[PDB]
């Protein structure tokens, strides 16, 4: 479906980035939407998952302080704001469709559609 | 699928109900929605019936009565410049009336309709008012009127009116175009028995309704998309007169005619009449064969009510004779009659009398429908005949109420959702 | 934005969103005060019913009753997007008796279980 | 059935409230008698709002029971009594508690306005 | 204490403690359509507050933040220098945009909660 990554690549530690997905082969608004880190040599973690409305967030524990995430169902674009950035947040961002879905839809609870993924180094 | 139920207030669903509707004096168009319509079994009719006899009688109530008329009157023939058309049907009568005073008498002569009076044998009189031996005539007062101001009929809060738009609709069946109202548009209750007046024209062609197009009990219903202008008049200026006949109740009669008598005629322009009736018949040939060449015919005899179209005026009632319309194997003037000791709704016990209005009466009336009643015998053959007829005064509003449905609003519902308590 | 019944021949998913609207037009000379009274005790009844399932003050309430598929076999996805809240009431006629006194049965049942919890000390 | 649990014990009869339920909502004279019962329902269920008991048939709260009002134990309360005779018992307090199970309210909202503005 | 509208003459911080017995006092043709109406009135108060999610409340916080266009007031001078009746009137038709507010708001908060509830 064409999802990309537009976002940032690098920062100083203490610093803030914005990464973003833009979609375009499927309704945006009909899926939920999520974010999953990939640090090298260590496997993918899930970091944050926003409902199709954007109205709900998630995130795990260890950002749930410092991450924010938003989507616009106008112009097809969800947004990851990324404050006090750690030497352990160096990883590829992955953009995936799914991980939730609304009580009048199927269940989901796996990611499709992933994007290309951002590359997110901290100095 | 580990699917739990859901319970949702609002919902939009309803269900065919009928309840009392308010009389007063937006719309909201569903998409996507087809709804199921049968005008002949559409309970906003029978309220408007019973509704409309409620006002009518309840009218009637506080008005003078006539029990200290129905006595013994002389009749004789009216002197004046009378043409042959008129001879018999107008009488010039005299009878002992009360005053205020319980024992005063006045000798009082009005001019009365031959319609209104009924043949007495006794002495010193020779004629009494019809609806005289049987129930009781109470005069209209003369401070209202029957004019038929346009109502609207609202339905109650949790209730809801659907109006189907498809402009080929007949009355039945499924509606595709449908809008959501909460009262209707503006009905004027016009009362007559064979032309439908001042109604609503259609969109394209003209539409043919029947409950049983095969059935011959049933009245077929014409709406057109085009008005047909009917002229009527009464060319002759009356001059009303009033006695009291009690402490405080007045009576009205007609006193004289000034200038010649003639007729009251009603024309139908034959430029319009004509292929309008072409136009009733091709749409009739869309029910019944090709082949079958469609002729019209005057109604069968019966009482006056049902055989004339008995539009009302003014404030006359006009019983105008429809035998120059429907005659044909598919400028017209009729000569109109008048009467004012009234059964109006096919009741014996609440004749009412309509007083004289004064100079002359001029109305000016769209034809937008009529019905008919086809042969009756169905005849096996090519020659199928359509006469004109009546019925219970309630396909008049059948012609407006047709688009119309009272729905009840079911506001609560379940669906299956993953939505799992606490 | 669709109005009153604007969304009745919409799908179940996009006309739950408009319940509020519907909502609003249920409570707005004998028989005027009889009609207005028949309002009232419809709504009366309405909302009693809803507060019997324990779903009270709410216009979309999830319940503890699981669906079962002899009511009806099609998926979510048949039901909220393919279908109208028309064609599914015809769909679940003769049933809703039985989802009713399920419902009545399971908030007895989590009002005793609720009174027991708050028991504790 | 409606009111089957009247001569039953409190215990047995609490099950049952909802079928004492429904029975309360369902030519003037039919009409003001209709309106009479309208009004007796919403001003039952507006005394349970303001107690913050609204939409619910056992409400808990939180006003201490007074050994005033009635020195029984809960079995004798519950399992030998009917909810007839209890009534009858502590009719002469019913309208205090119901003051006080107002005044609770009044308290308790205020309480969860100040909770809510942290 | 106070009676019916005893404290109506007071600050709104101080009116806002007599809320139930105001409450308590809002419950042959002419009686049965003042009986009617008063029910009428009764029923769409208490729908209106279910629409909003405050059924069973006299005192219901919200989601909807205050705009400072509908009156530019701090707490102090709000709550403590003037009445229910002045402020009514200050906000005169600004009311139906915070009932529409309410509604939408309300409306939200039930799709969330649903959809939080529907995660296994
Ligand atoms: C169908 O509609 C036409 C037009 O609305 C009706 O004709 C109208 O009838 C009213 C009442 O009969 C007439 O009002 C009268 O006006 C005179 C004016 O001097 C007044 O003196 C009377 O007291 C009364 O107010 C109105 O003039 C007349 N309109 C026209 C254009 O002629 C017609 O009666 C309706 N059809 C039927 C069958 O009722
Ligand atoms: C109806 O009859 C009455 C009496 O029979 C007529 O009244 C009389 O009319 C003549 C004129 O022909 C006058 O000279 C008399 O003085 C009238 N008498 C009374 C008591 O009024 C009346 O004119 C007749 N009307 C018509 C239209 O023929
Ligand atoms: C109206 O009443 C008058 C009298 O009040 C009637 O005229 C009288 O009729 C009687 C009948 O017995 C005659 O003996 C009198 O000679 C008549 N009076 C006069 C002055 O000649 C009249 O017949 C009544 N008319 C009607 C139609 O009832
Ligand atoms: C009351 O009088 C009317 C006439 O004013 C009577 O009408 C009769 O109707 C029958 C048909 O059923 C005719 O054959 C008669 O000729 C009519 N009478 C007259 C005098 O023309 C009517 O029958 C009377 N009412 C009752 C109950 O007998
Ligand atoms: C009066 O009119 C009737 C109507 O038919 C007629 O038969 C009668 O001869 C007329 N009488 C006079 C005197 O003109
Ligand atoms: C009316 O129209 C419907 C449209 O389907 C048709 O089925 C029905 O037979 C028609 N009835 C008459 C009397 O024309
Ligand atoms: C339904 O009627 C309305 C009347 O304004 C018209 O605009 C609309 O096009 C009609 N729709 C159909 C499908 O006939
Ligand atoms: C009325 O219907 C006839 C049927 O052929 C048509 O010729 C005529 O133009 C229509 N008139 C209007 C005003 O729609
Ligand atoms: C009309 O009535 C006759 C009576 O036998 C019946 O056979 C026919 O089917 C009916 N037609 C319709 C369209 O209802
Ligand atoms: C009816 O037509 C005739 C024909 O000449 C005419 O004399 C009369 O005045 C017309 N009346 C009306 C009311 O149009
Ligand atoms: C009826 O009278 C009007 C005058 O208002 C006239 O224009 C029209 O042509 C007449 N129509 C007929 C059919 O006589
Ligand atoms: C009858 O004539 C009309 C005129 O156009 C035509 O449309 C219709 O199909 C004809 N009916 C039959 C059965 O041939
Ligand atoms: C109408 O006029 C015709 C003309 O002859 C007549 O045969 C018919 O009986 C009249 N109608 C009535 C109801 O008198
Ligand atoms: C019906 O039309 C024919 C056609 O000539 C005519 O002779 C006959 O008199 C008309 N009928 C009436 C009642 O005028
Ligand atoms: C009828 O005659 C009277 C005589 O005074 C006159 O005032 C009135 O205007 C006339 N009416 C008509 C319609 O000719
Ligand atoms: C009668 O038809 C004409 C034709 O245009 C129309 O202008 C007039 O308004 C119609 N009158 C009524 C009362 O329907
Ligand atoms: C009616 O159906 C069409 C199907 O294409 C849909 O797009 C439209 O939104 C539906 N109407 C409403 C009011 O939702
Ligand atoms: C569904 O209904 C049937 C009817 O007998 C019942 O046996 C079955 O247990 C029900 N399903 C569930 C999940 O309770
Ligand atoms: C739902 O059922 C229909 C009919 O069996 C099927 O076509 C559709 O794919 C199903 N959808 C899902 C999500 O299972
Ligand atoms: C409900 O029962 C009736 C009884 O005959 C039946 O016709 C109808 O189809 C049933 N409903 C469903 C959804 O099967
Ligand atoms: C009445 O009392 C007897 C005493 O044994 C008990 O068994 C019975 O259940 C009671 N009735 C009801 C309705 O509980
Ligand atoms: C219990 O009631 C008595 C009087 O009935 C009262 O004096 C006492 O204070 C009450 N108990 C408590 C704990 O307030
Ligand atoms: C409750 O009080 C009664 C006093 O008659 C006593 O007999 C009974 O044993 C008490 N119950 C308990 C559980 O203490
Ligand atoms: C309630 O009070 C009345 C008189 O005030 C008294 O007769 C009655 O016994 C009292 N009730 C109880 C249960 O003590
Ligand atoms: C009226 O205003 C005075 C001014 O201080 C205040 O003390 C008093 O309490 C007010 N009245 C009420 C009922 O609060
Ligand atoms: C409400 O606030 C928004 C910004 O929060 C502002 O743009 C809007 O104009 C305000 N409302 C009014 C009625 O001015
Ligand atoms: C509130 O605003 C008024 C307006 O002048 C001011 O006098 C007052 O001190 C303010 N109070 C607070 C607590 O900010
Ligand atoms: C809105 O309310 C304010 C409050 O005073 C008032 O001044 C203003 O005139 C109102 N708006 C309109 C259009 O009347």
């Amino acid at each position: 479906v064409q999802l990309v990554e537009t976002g940032g690549g690098l920062v100083q530690p203490g610093g803030s980035l914005k990464l973003s997905c833009r979609a375009s082969g499927y309704t945006f608004s009909s899926f939920a939407m999520s974010w999953v880190r990939q640090a090298p040599g260590k496997g993918l973690e899930w970091v944050s998952l926003i409902n199709d409305r954007g109205g709900l967030t998630f995130y795990v524990d260890s950002v749930k302080g410092r991450f924010t995430i938003s989507r616009d169902n106008s112009k097809n674009t969800l947004s990851l704001q990324m404050h006090s950035l750690r030497d352990g947040d160096t990883a590829v961002y992955y953009c995936a469709t799914g991980g939730m879905s609304s009580a009048l839809q199927s269940s989901k609870y796996y990611f499709d559609f992933w994007g290309q993924g951002a590359l997110v180094t901290v100095s | 699928e580990n699917l739990w139920v859901t319970v949702y207030y609002g919902v939009p669903v309803w269900k065919d109900a009928e309840t009392t509707l308010f009389c007063a004096s937006q719309e909201i168009h569903l998409e996507n929605v087809t709804e199921e319509f049968n005008m002949w079994k559409n309970n906003m009719v029978e309220q408007m019936h019973e509704d409309i006899i409620s006002l009518w009688d309840q009218s009637l109530k506080p008005c003078v009565k006539l029990t200290p008329l129905c006595v013994g009157l002389q009749c004789t023939n009216v002197t004046n410049n009378i043409t042959d058309d008129m001879r018999g049907e107008l009488k010039n009568c005299s009878f002992n009336a009360t005053t205020e005073l319980r024992n005063k008498r006045q000798k009082v002569y009005s001019l009365f309709y031959r319609l209104d009076i009924v043949p007495m044998v006794d002495l010193w009189t020779n004629y009494r008012l019809i609806s005289c031996n049987t129930s009781a005539i109470t005069q209209a007062c003369p401070k209202v009127s029957f004019e038929p101001i346009p109502i609207h009929y609202c339905a109650p809060a949790g209730f809801a009116i659907l109006k189907c738009k498809d402009k080929k609709f007949n009355g039945t069946g499924p509606c595709q175009n449908v809008s959501t109202v909460q009262c209707t548009h503006g009905i004027k209750p016009v009362v007559s028995t064979q032309l439908l007046l001042n109604g609503s024209l259609a969109e394209e062609e003209v539409i043919i309704r029947s409950e049983n197009i095969t059935n011959n009990a049933k009245n077929i219903l014409v709406q057109l998309n085009t008005s047909v202008q009917i002229n009527c008049t009464r060319p002759n200026n009356n001059t009303v007169k009033s006695i009291r006949i009690g402490p405080g109740q007045a009576f009205y009669y007609t006193g004289d005619i000034i200038g010649d008598i003639r007729q009251a005629h009603c024309n139908v322009s034959k430029a319009t009449w004509n292929e309008t009736l072409g136009k009733v018949v091709k749409q009739l040939r869309k029910h019944f064969g090709n082949n079958t060449i469609i002729r019209f015919a005057q109604s069968s005899g019966g009482d006056l009510e049902v055989t004339t179209h008995s539009f009302n005026c003014g404030g006359e009632f006009f019983y105008c004779n429809t035998s120059g319309l429907f005659n044909s194997t598919w400028s017209i003037t009729l000569p109109c009659r008048i009467k004012q000791i009234i059964n109006m709704w096919q009741r014996i016990g609440q004749a009412m009398y309509a007083p004289p209005i004064q100079g002359v009466i001029r109305c000016v009336s769209n034809i937008t429908g009529l019905i008919l009643t086809r042969d009756g015998g169905s005849t096996n053959s090519t020659t199928e005949t359509f006469r004109p007829g009546g019925g219970d005064m309630r396909d008049n509003w059948r012609s407006e109420l047709y688009k119309y449905k009272v729905v009840k609003i079911e506001p609560l519902g379940v669906a299956p959702t993953r939505c799992k308590r606490r | 934005s669709l109005g009153f019944l604007g969304a009745a021949g919409s799908t179940m998913g996009a006309a739950s969103m408009t319940l509020t609207v519907q909502a609003r037009n249920l409570l707005s000379g004998i028989k005027q005060l009889q009609a207005r009274v028949l309002a009232v005790e419809h709504y009366l009844r309405d909302q009693q019913l809803l507060g019997i399932w324990g779903c009270s003050g709410k216009l979309i309430c999830c319940t503890n009753v699981p669906w079962n598929s002899s009511w009806s076999n099609r998926n979510l996805s048949e039901i909220w997007d393919n279908m109208t809240w028309l064609q599914w009431d015809k769909e679940i006629s003769n049933y809703t008796q039985i989802i009713y006194g399920l419902l009545e049965e399971s908030q007895n049942q989590q009002e005793k279980n609720e009174q027991d919890l708050l028991a504790l000390d």
